[PDB]
């Protein structure tokens, strides 16, 4: 849900 | 003794009968992707979230959702002992001892020490790779409470560069600042994974 998004690894993001 | 709610890691159903529950209860609940300073963060599993590293820099209570089913049906929050991550370690695990105790040894420390985050006293310059948002690094390191210096700002007594790319990067470009550098990973594993 757009609603609903929040990222489960911020870390991960960040690398990718 | 406030509880300022927020969760982690939990679907939409879910969220909406978690947050049914807290309407039997005198709360504030945060409705937000980031962390917004929540005593007690719910949390559906340990996890790398700004929210679940950001609580953890900052020393809250990270509990499970039977936090919340159980202190509704009782009328009253109740201690939030029994029901933190890192109550009770699972000896078979995908994730390491330190990591599924991190939050109450961030909780404890903090309270032994008397420091109000993980990251006090650090002075950090972020260079963070320019297609992408810092915010959300920002707003954990803040919650440690460590300072991080905008380029308008003095870089005298920086601690801490940490860095996209920190490995592959010059000596040579190292050498622009006189503190170490290092990797965007450093700020997860300091808070989960480290042995202090
Ligand atoms: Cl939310
Ligand atoms: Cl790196
Ligand atoms: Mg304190
Ligand atoms: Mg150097």
């Amino acid at each position: 849900d757009s609603c609903n998004s929040s990222s489960s690894d911020i870390i991960r993001d960040l690398l990718e | 003794p406030k509880h300022i709610i927020q969760m982690t890691g939990f679907k939409m159903e879910e969220k909406e009968a978690l947050v049914k529950l807290l309407l039997k209860l005198d709360c504030t609940f945060i409705k937000s992707e980031k962390y917004k300073n929540c005593t007690h963060l719910i949390a559906e599993r340990l996890c790398k979230s700004e929210k679940f590293l950001a609580a953890c820099a900052a020393g809250k209570w990270i509990l499970t959702k039977d936090y919340i089913i159980h202190s509704a049906k009782s009328g009253r929050w109740l201690d939030e002992t029994t029901y933190e991550w890192g109550y009770k370690i699972e000896k078979d695990s995908r994730y390491s001892p330190q990591m599924q105790s991190a939050p109450k040894r961030w909780r404890e420390e903090l309270k032994r020490t008397g420091a109000p985050g993980a990251f006090h006293r650090w002075k950090v310059v972020l260079l963070v790779r320019t297609d992408k948002r810092s915010d959300s690094l920002i707003r954990v390191l803040e919650a440690g409470k460590a300072n991080v210096i905008l380029p308008k700002s003095s870089p005298s007594g920086i601690t801490h560069v940490i860095a996209s790319n920190a490995r592959i990067k010059a000596e040579k470009e190292k050498d622009n600042f006189k503190a170490p550098f290092y990797p965007i990973q450093y700020l997860g594993d300091f808070l989960l994974e480290k042995l202090e």
